[PDB]
């Protein structure tokens, strides 16, 4: 492993190269343990108290897990409002 | 040799665990590593002390045996890579590792005690330690990968200290500049490995060496081509070192801690483009043209550092430009081809300007139980003042740190820039004497930095000028029992209660009726003159002392480890003289050392402010809007980009995206048309 | 904040159900009651015997790490031939006579300066003054000071100051021990105490002090 | 937001690339950033175990069984390699593992945040799918306010 | 051929009537594409060096189910050393062009029963050859330095 290396520039060199790399099977064992650990966080933190959404923040008011219920809540509250506002007018207010 | 270099691949990996910790710890568990507050500071500090015994005895055995040690192991072996990660013992190796390990020992020290009451304490130690193990890294590094790995980390951990205190929007604005211009820095070293792997196919600092030797005498190579990929590579420590082009990043890194400003330069990230460019120096003084090119960049930015330093209001961004004027003689240095001077020089101005550092953030942490908490207060060299009355110990060490850039050969360091000029005057009559006109600009900056900040009155608590201090001095009147009961409301004075008649004015009287009411005395009466801080500030400021007085003598270990009288006594001459005209301008006439027939002839001589009306205009104007060269960079650089980008989301949204919705839009149309024909 | 706070009454003793005594309140740190002859009965010789106490553990501890590290070293490959009790007849300069008498004169100044303190507390101070900024009187023994505080742990910032010093005395107790072991098991069996730990760890049962 | 009236539209559309912060001459330094914060006396022990399962005890769902085979899981991972090579055994028992746990997380709670937004009227917890087993009760149809009072 | 991006057939480059390939075929550790640069004839004598000390120094990579790492590593570097030999003898003094071709031969040979005994995953065959191509790689790095 030992090489002496003559550059006339500056010094000698006394480089090691320890070439190595990790076992074909050992790639598959640490996949094997990276999928049993992806496995476990799965299921143990989707067994958790998840703090976001469970509280009346979220789920309260709108809430069903979509990307648009704040849109179709700020889209139909306001159609919930003009609809009371109308049934208030039908007995005239 | 034989056991201890297989052993040396520990040394960036040893301070990472604290940061691996903290990292897993305040992302998972934050009260939890919170309550451990302040033992992964020592921890950091204990893994540090291990990394800096380990570089201390490689150092030692660097000076007893001429070896270098390229302890490489495999990394990647697929194809052509056949990478490796290997650490490149050279004598530049244990300078920088020990430049590295001892001051960021000394700024953990002292970043105890500064984030001791701050809320963010663990996230700022692991991106200390995560920085000093990227530095380390990057300085035993025995390729060009490795070299771009951790220099892109380091420059990773430059945005995340500068924007470590990530709640105010300037800092914001200042990791991002910083972090854009690293990476353009990180540009040029990519496309410069890429062209050194073109012309040789190396991928190791080995075999450039053994081959740097005869690669330009080939056909096949052009030298353009060596000479534009020099110049790329040289552009890295462009954006490292702060030099011309890549140098708005700097003065912004004063929004983060002081701690960072005397890490992130005066210190290992400044001298990563030093590491580099004085490592592969075997292959700059084979290229003819890069070398001019390095002087050149030099000699353009110590101009720039210069007149910037000279009229700056914050301490910190002051010290940020002598920084980057000591880091652009670094460069000329650099430029010289000198492999000895300009290390010495990056060694002695590493453990002077951190000194400057930690004295500064001393100055500021006393001056903040004046001013409260405030950056354009607390920071502001203006009003300052002084303060040799109040923290002594700040002032020695603050004024040794001071001496140490100004040239005092006894007690202070002068060796260096002594060097410097010595190997400057001899190499192109243009560039010696300009350079010897900015260490004389220097001294004068520099000593003005120490007289706005230590010798004189506060320029706070001045009785001429804070009312409040008036209001809290005087609890009671002149008089006692007279001219009132205590008066409130005081009115428009303007006869001062004379009874005075007026001639032929505009107005004497009017319906104007406005009392000056002034505020109250015997509250808050107190006002708690600035004393000194702790422990953990003056350890290493007294620690950093002992530094800059015993590398200030470095029959010598100059050839074994890697004009005499005029040229040392021109050179103070030329400093002592800008010791002098800033001790004229800014050491008041109560303390000041001089004949007051010549003090009193100084303002006899210059009581027009005419001549000097547009000159210190001019350099006001300079050292403020920084040389336009940031508004420049703000008006056709990032908003050019910001341009761009408009104009190619129009593009996009409007004629690219507009194309495919009109397939649709006349799918329609025509499904329309057709439906009523 | 900084009080130096004792011990409650109801604190772990040396010997649990045992009666401390009466001279052992709690105001020294790493207090358990062990007293089965009573030699600190006198409280102003308690004084000295918990200086006395906390020098020997500070010195143990520094001692202990200057012998075990060491050997980590040498069977890394660092040092070589290194055993601690052969390594004061082994070849310096200085004959180890000279270093003894400068020794004596440079620990005599230290050492001089601490008899000092402990006779008279404000005699040898250090940490030196500054405006408006009073340092705090330390203790004998735990004296703080820019030069042995410079962290500031003395005081009680990272736990209270109570269980830092219990802890201070509790490992340097340990440390006292370990040298003992040093001292006993490099004669009685004249190796190393880190090849007489992997020895022992290979064969814990046969592999004891009644082999020798 | 909420925003049960319409919102007040921003006439100052502050920058397109710049943030929504204040700038310097409003922004109370030490005490927005939190860098001259933490005067401490009033900080806790309970130090990095008193607060780790502090903190495992504030978010979990888990009982003692489910849970200590959770704990066990992973070491016998661990232990899969360095004690021993068994090879499909891993396999076979993660599985058995995961079907054990989604047959344990078929729980007794039914917690009505598992439920759509459209349960959210009042009274839900008169509402029992926790005991009643093929409920039928239909008012899943979402179309119209039922009142399941019964 | 218009300059930027050569077309077609994407050609490896030949061997200057070298006596260097096997003669029943070429070669069995040809990688095909590699940056083999033109640095120079002493610059060619310092990268045999260098990649017959990878080779040599490739002891801690042999071993159980890691004989595809060996194999990939061996026609790499290998393949660096083909084209460089073939730039030497292709740039030799006339008489050390015989004797150093022939070793090249009984070298590449040697490389050749390596990689097929590190190709059927057999170890003992594996090291049987890596012992005398020990002896041939400290062979050719001696008489390169
Ligand atoms: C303070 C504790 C101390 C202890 C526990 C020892 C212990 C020892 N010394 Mg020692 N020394 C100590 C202080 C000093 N010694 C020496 C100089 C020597 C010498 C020159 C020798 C010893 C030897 C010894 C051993 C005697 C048996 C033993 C290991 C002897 C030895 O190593 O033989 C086994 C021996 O030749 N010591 C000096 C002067 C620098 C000391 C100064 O404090
Ligand atoms: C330099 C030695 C030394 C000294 C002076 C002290 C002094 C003290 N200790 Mg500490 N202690 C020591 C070593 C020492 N300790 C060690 C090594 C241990 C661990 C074994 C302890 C464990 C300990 C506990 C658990 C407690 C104390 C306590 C005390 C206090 C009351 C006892 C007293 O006055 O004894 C004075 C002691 C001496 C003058 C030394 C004894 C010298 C004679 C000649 C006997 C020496 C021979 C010895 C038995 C050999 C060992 C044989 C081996 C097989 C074990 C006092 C401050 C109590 C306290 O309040 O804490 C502050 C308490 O609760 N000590
Ligand atoms: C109790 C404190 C103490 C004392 C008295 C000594 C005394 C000694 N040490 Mg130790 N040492 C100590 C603490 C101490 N050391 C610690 C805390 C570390 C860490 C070391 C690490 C250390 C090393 C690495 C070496 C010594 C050596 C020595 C010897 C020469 C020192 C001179 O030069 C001397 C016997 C040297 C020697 O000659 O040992 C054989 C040596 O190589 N010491
Ligand atoms: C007759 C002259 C005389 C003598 C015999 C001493 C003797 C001593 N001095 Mg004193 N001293 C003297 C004059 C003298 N001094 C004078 C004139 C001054 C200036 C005021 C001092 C100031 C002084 C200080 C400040 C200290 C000593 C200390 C010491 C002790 C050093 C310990 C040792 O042996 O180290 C070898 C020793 C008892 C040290 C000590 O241990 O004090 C208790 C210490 O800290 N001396
Ligand atoms: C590990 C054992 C240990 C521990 C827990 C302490 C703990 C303490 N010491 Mg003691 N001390 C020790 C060993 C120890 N010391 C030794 C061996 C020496 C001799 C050099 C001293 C000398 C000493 C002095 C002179 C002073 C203290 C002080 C202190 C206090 C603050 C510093 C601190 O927290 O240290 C933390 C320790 C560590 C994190 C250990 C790792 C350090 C590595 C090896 C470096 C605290 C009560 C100061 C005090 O109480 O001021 C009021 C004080 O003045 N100690
Ligand atoms: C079991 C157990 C438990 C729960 C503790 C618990 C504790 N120890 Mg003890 N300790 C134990 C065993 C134990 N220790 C043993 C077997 C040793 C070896 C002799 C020690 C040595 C030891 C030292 C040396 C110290 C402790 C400290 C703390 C904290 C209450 C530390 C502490 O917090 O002191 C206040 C401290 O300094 N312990
Ligand atoms: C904590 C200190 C400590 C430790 C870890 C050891 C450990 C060891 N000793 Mg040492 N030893 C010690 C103190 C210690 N000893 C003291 C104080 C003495 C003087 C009486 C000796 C005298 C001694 C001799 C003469 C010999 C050993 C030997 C040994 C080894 C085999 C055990 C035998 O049993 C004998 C052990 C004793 C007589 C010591 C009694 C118990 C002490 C007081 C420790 C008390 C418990 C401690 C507080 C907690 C344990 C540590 C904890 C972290 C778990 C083992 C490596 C033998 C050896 O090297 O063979 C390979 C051997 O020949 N020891
Ligand atoms: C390496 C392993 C990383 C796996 C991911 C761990 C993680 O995400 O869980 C974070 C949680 C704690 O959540 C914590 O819960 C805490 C809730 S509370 O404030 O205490 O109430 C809170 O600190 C925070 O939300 C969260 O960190 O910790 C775990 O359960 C890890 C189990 C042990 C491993
Ligand atoms: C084929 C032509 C596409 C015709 C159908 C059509 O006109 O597109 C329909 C679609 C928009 O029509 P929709 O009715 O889907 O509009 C969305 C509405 O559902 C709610 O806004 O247009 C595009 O997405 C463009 C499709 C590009 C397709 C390429
Ligand atoms: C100070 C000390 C050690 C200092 C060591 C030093 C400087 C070592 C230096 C070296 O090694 C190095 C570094 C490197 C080597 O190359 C050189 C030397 C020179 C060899 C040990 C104390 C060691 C001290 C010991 C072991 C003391 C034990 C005391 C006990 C057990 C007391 C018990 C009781 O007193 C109580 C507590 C209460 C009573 O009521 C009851 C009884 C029972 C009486």
């Amino acid at each position: 492993a030992v090489m002496v290396q003559q550059i006339e520039g500056m010094r000698d060199i006394i480089t090691e190269k320890h070439v190595w790399h990790l076992s074909d099977k050992a790639i598959k064992n640490v996949y094997m343990f990276y999928i049993m650990f992806t496995c476990w966080g799965c299921l143990y933190f989707g067994s958790a108290k998840d703090p976001f959404y469970d509280s009346e923040e979220y789920r309260g008011d709108g809430g069903d897990g979509t990307g648009y219920w704040v849109y179709e809540t700020v889209c139909i509250s306001p159609f919930l409002i003009l609809l009371g506002k109308k049934e208030k007018n039908l007995e005239m207010h | 040799m034989e056991h201890t270099y297989q052993y040396s691949w520990i040394i960036p990996f040893i301070p990472l665990p604290v940061p691996i910790l903290l990292g897993v710890g305040l992302l998972l568990f934050p009260t939890a590593t919170k309550n451990l507050r302040r033992m992964w500071t020592f921890l950091s500090i204990f893994l540090l002390s291990i990394v800096m015994i380990f570089s201390i005895y490689l150092s030692i055995q660097q000076i007893f045996l001429s070896c270098i040690h390229q302890n490489v192991w495999s990394w990647t072996i697929n194809n052509e890579f056949s990478f490796e990660f290997g650490y490149f013992i050279d004598p530049l190796t244990s300078i920088m590792s020990i430049l590295i390990t001892t001051v960021g020992i000394l700024v953990l020290i002292y970043s105890d005690n500064y984030m001791s009451h701050d809320q963010g304490y663990l996230r700022f130690f692991a991106y200390m330690g995560f920085f000093n193990t990227s530095m380390l890294g990057l300085v035993t590094s025995s390729n060009l990968i490795q070299v771009y790995f951790f220099w892109e980390l380091v420059g990773m951990c430059s945005y995340l200290l500068i924007g470590f205190w990530f709640t105010r929007p300037i800092a914001a604005n200042a990791c991002q500049k910083a972090f854009v211009t690293n990476r353009v820095g990180d540009f040029g070293l990519l496309l410069g490995i890429l062209g050194l792997y073109w012309i040789t196919g190396s991928f190791e600092f080995q075999d450039l060496f053994e081959i740097f030797n005869n690669l330009i005498l080939n056909n096949r190579v052009n030298l353009l081509f060596l000479t534009l990929c020099a110049f790329l590579l040289f552009v890295g420590p462009i954006a490292k070192s702060a030099q011309f082009p890549l140098h708005v990043w700097l003065p912004d890194a004063m929004e983060g801690p002081t701690p960072i400003s005397a890490l992130i330069h005066a210190a290992t990230m400044v001298a990563a483009g030093i590491f580099l460019v004085a490592r592969l120096l075997p292959l700059f003084i084979v290229i003819p043209s890069i070398m001019y090119i390095i002087s050149l960049i030099g000699i353009i930015t110590v101009l720039l550092g210069a007149t910037l330093a000279l009229a700056q209001k914050d301490i910190k961004r002051g010290l940020a430009y002598s920084t980057m004027s000591q880091l652009g003689y670094m460069m000329l240095a650099l430029g010289m081809g000198s492999y000895r001077s300009a290390l010495f020089h990056l060694i002695t101005h590493a453990y002077s300007k951190a000194l400057l550092f930690l004295g500064s953030g001393s100055i500021i942490h006393s001056m903040e139980a004046i001013v409260g908490y405030s950056p354009d207060k607390s920071q502001n060299m203006i009003l300052m003042g002084g303060l040799t009355k109040h923290v002594p110990i700040t002032k020695t060490a603050f004024l040794i740190g001071t001496l140490s850039l100004c040239g005092i050969p006894p007690l202070a360091c002068f060796w260096s820039k002594d060097e410097i000029l010595n190997d400057s005057l001899l190499f192109s009559p243009i560039f010696a004497i300009i350079a010897c006109s900015t260490a004389g600009l220097t001294a004068f900056y520099m000593f003005r930095i120490y007289l706005l900040t230590f010798e004189g009155h506060l320029n706070t608590y001045f009785l001429n000028y804070s009312g409040k201090k008036s209001g809290s001095f005087y609890s009671l009147s002149l008089w006692g029992k007279e001219e009132e009961k205590k008066l409130t409301m005081n009115n428009t004075k303007r006869a001062s209660f004379f009874c005075n008649k007026t001639y032929k004015i505009s107005n004497n009287v009017r319906n104007q009726i406005f009392i000056t009411v002034e505020n109250f005395g015997l509250n808050t009466r107190t006002f708690y003159y600035p004393h000194e801080s702790d422990n953990t500030i003056l350890f290493p400021m007294l620690i950093l002392v002992l530094f800059t007085l015993f590398i200030g003598a470095i029959n010598q270990e100059g050839i074994d480890f890697d004009e005499f009288l005029r040229n040392a006594t021109f050179s103070v001459s030329i400093a002592f003289f800008g010791i002098f005209i800033a001790y004229c301008l800014y050491k008041p006439f109560y303390s000041s050392l001089l004949n007051l027939t010549l003090l009193n002839s100084f303002q006899k001589w210059n009581s027009k402010r005419i001549h000097w009306e547009k000159l210190i205009n001019f350099v006001y104007n300079w050292s403020y809007n920084r040389g336009y060269i940031d508004s420049f960079f703000k008006t056709s650089l990032i908003e050019s980009i910001r341009r761009l980008a408009k104009q190619t989301t129009f593009f996009d949204k409007r004629i690219i995206d507009g194309i495919t919705n009109g397939v649709g839009i006349t799918s329609f149309f025509v499904g329309e048309v057709t439906k009523y024909i | 904040s900084s009080v130096c706070e004792p011990l409650p009454p109801d604190r772990p003793l040396w010997f649990p159900g045992s009666s401390p005594p009466e001279w052992l309140d709690g105001s020294l740190p790493g207090d358990f009651g062990f007293d089965p002859l009573g030699l600190g009965s006198d409280p102003d010789t308690l004084k000295w015997f918990a200086q006395a106490e906390l020098i020997h553990s500070r010195w143990a501890m520094l001692a202990v790490t200057g012998i075990i590290i060491p050997e980590c070293l040498e069977r890394l490959g660092f040092i070589e031939n290194f055993s601690w009790y052969d390594a004061g007849s082994r070849e310096y300069f200085a004959d180890s006579t000279t270093l003894f008498v400068a020794q004596m004169v440079l620990m005599g100044w230290a050492e001089g300066r601490r008899w000092a303190d402990l006779i008279k507390p404000g005699s040898v101070d250090i940490e030196p003054k500054y405006p408006h900024k009073v340092n705090p009187k330390p203790d004998v023994g735990y004296p703080g000071g820019l030069w042995f505080d410079f962290m500031m742990w003395g005081r009680g910032s990272p736990e209270p100051v109570m269980v830092l010093r219990t802890k201070e005395i509790k490992n340097g107790r340990l440390a006292m021990l370990a040298f003992l072991g040093f001292c006993f098991q490099a004669t009685y069996t004249s190796q190393d105490p880190i090849e007489n730990l992997m020895a022992h760890l290979a064969d814990p049962g046969h592999c004891n002090v009644f082999s020798a | 937001g909420l925003s049960q009236i319409e919102p007040d539209i921003n006439e100052d559309p502050i920058g397109q690339f710049e943030t929504n912060s204040i700038e310097m001459e409003d922004f109370k330094y030490g005490y927005y950033d939190g860098a001259h914060t933490y005067y401490e006396g009033e900080v806790q022990k309970g130090t990095f175990w008193g607060a780790i399962a502090d903190d495992i005890a504030a978010v979990d769902q888990t009982n003692g069984f489910q849970g200590l085979i959770s704990c066990m899981f992973l070491p016998a991972i661990a232990l899969g390699m360095y004690f021993d090579a068994p090879g499909e055994y891993l396999f076979i028992g993660a599985a058995l593992f995961t079907v054990v746990f989604c047959i344990i997380e078929m729980d007794k709670p039914d917690q009505p945040h598992n439920f759509e937004p459209q349960i959210y009227k009042l009274e839900r917890g008169a509402r029992d799918k926790l005991i009643n087993d093929y409920n039928t009760m239909s008012i899943w149809d979402f179309n119209d306010k039922y009142g399941d009072v019964w | 051929d218009n300059g930027f991006w050569i077309d077609g057939p994407l050609p490896i480059p030949p061997i200057y009537n070298n006596i260097v390939n096997e003669k029943t075929g070429t070669r069995t550790f040809i990688k095909k594409g590699v940056y083999v640069a033109d640095i120079g004839t002493k610059g060619r004598m310092y990268r045999v060096k260098k990649n017959a000390f990878d080779l040599l120094a490739m002891e801690d990579l042999i071993g159980p189910d890691t004989l595809n790492y060996v194999k990939k590593y061996l026609r790499l570097k290998s393949t660096f050393l083909f084209y460089d030999f073939d730039n030497l003898i292709s740039a030799a003094a006339s008489e050390d062009k015989q004797p150093l071709t022939d070793l090249a031969n009984r070298l590449f040979d040697n490389f050749e029963k390596l990689e097929d005994a590190a190709k059927t995953k057999n170890l003992a065959e594996t090291e049987s050859c890596y012992k005398d191509t020990k002896f041939l790689l400290q062979e050719v790095m001696t008489r390169m330095a």
